[PDB]
RNA sequence: CCCCCCCCCCCCCC
């Protein structure tokens, strides 16, 4: 009689399969990583500040120093707990201060330098000596012209480093070249005050270091996210911290621009959504959006965390809906240089024509 | 005296 | 006075017969299988990378090495529990590291190699020796030109092997020839970064090994499935793990493409669904879909698990609905080379004509 | 010199 | 008896 019982609900079933698992995976059984006790927070800020105000030969572990500052902020045992809950069996190693040698400091004690697991001491020593030589040259050239906010010991230098890190984080679903170019361009504006304070922070090299660290140590991504979550939950903060949370929130829906652009296509009243090919797929489209609603707030972080569950949110099996959505994005000028493939060129062209006509014209409702 | 800078 | 009480509900009754059984079945009572303790993950990773970067005369046990990695990722005791819950009495055996002999490694210790149950040690020795010879030749050709990502010790090489295995897993309701062709064709594209890093992994032979393993050791299918379940539930992961989960979801509705194609034919509004011969069968069609809803998310894995309960999901007793569904799929051009039988040729032809007419024309709702 | 490769 | 096709994902701007 009626074709009413013909219904499948496959995507809900796939998410039920993935979500309801009673065995946890074990990765990185014999590996180790470094954290810093919060007591050393000052001594890491200085490090984060010495990467910034001098031109360095190598920037391999700048991202690691930012992660070390995050470790001081959250706490070493909390970072152990975060990494453990991320699904990785990495064993934390604790940062230790060691005497450099016969070198003496201004306070009369031995010069204590940080010792970070996985970061060779030669790199830290050379960064420290290079920054010290740079400050010596600046003091020799100009006397009394160095304020506090132009020094490596400024409290927000770790946050500036991590702001470059958050810029590169926003483009973790893109490629390295596009990510680096976007980071440099957006850092020239977003981090303009910091760049004016530190005119020789190598943003491209720091950003490349952050991309390398995010690719090598995926669990650190989760650590990064926790910092953002722990930062947006603070009662007060600095302007650099608010900027970091702004970039971190801009990273949210990364790797799912088709869902947002489909919402935009619906909002624009694109009549090519009424095409029969799109109607034949609106059921699975709504099912993907229902999956988003079911996953909840953590669904946006799926691609940033590089969760294997990501891909259930893909709208790639609705080629006509995707073509109409991309056409509507192109007609509004939104698409930019988005490289997502367009299956149906006719629907793309029709949607672009309607979107151009709608945007160019004006109406009163 | 490079290591006696205030930083 | 009315024909309202005439009803049987036979398929639900058959499902309640098969499901509500107080007696479990015992199989594989005298048999044994191999697992590797998670603490040897590193040692198995190397092996999973040494089948990848050399050209081997024999690829018999590659699937076994992938299962060994799955065992290390899940845990030997948890894998024993999984194999017990699949309904098998196979006695797990534990992998043992043994010294090769007088041969010593770079660190000055005895070279420890894995000893897997059921795998001849000679096979492991020849795989390791061929891989070592291949890398020696490659370093003779070029000095210092081998990054980490082209080495067997890369952490994702077991995942690459298991992705070839998952490609062969997607085609487990097909035949061996079609499955092998599909695996090679899809692996040339999907596993392209791996094939660039490892230019001499014999995908056909590894795929045949995985097909064999899934034939003799059916319980390992369950193990495979658990890995996917355990892998899509992780907060983070590698790119290769996301690829594995993507193929594993692509394997979901395997063996039940007529249900999906009937949902399509309903979404395609094929008018020949309204033919009286099909109308006489929509009630049992609806019962089949009701059975899918009753089984729930585990209904998609019925054919992958090779459950005897599979076949209750068959629409083969509704020949006219099957003919109309196949005709609608053929008209839309999605039937491909599907070899399902078409009982009613006239309904097939009419449905295909209507679906072609619908696809060619464009309408706006 | 085959068994001391780094891998 | 059943089954049988095809297909990673991502990618803009702020």
């Amino acid at each position: 009689m009626s074709l009413q019982g013909i219904h499948l609900s496959d995507l809900s079933y796939k998410h039920a399969i993935l979500k309801e698992s009673q065995y946890t995976i074990k990765r990185d059984v014999g590996t180790t990583t470094a954290v810093t006790p919060s007591s050393l927070q000052q001594e890491i800020t200085l490090l984060c500040g010495e990467i910034l105000y001098a031109k360095h030969a190598d920037y391999k572990y700048a991202a690691e120093i930012g992660i070390q500052y995050i470790s001081t902020a959250l706490g070493s045992e909390r970072v152990q707990q975060i990494l453990r809950n991320s699904g990785s069996e990495v064993q934390v190693v604790l940062t230790r201060t060691y005497s450099l040698g016969k070198i003496k400091n201004n306070k009369g004690e031995d010069l204590q330098m940080l010792d970070i697991h996985g970061v060779e001491k030669s790199w830290v020593e050379e960064i420290d000596k290079e920054a010290r030589k740079t400050m010596a040259t600046l003091l020799k050239e100009s006397s009394g012209n160095i304020p506090q906010n132009q020094r490596p010991s400024a409290p927000d230098t770790p946050i500036i480093l991590l702001c470059v890190g958050a810029l590169i984080f926003t483009k973790l679903a893109s490629t390295i070249e596009v990510g680096l170019e976007t980071t440099v361009r957006r850092a020239n504006r977003v981090l303009s005050d910091a760049l004016k304070r530190y005119p020789r922070m190598d943003i491209p090299k720091i950003a490349r270091s952050f991309y390398d660290l995010f690719e090598q140590k995926v669990y650190h991504r989760s650590l990064f996210i926790e910092y953002g979550k722990a930062l947006g939950s603070s009662s007060t903060g600095s302007k650099a911290e608010s900027l970091f949370v702004n970039i971190f929130m801009q990273a949210y829906g990364a790797g799912q621009t088709m869902l947002r652009w489909g919402v935009i296509a619906r909002s624009s009243n694109n009549i090519m959504l009424g095409h029969v090919s799109v109607q034949a797929e609106l059921k699975q489209v709504t099912e993907v959006y229902d999956l988003v609603r079911e996953m909840g707030p953590e669904s946006g972080l799926l691609h940033l965390r590089q969760s294997p569950k990501a891909g259930l949110l893909s709208l790639a099996n609705c080629p006509n809906f995707a073509s109409v959505v991309l056409g509507n994005a192109s007609g509004l000028g939104i698409i930019g240089m988005y490289r997502g493939r367009v299956p149906n060129t006719e629907l793309f062209s029709a949607a672009e024509s309607y979107a151009k006509s709608l945007k160019e014209s004006n109406k009163i409702n | 005296d490079i290591y006696q800078l205030i930083m």
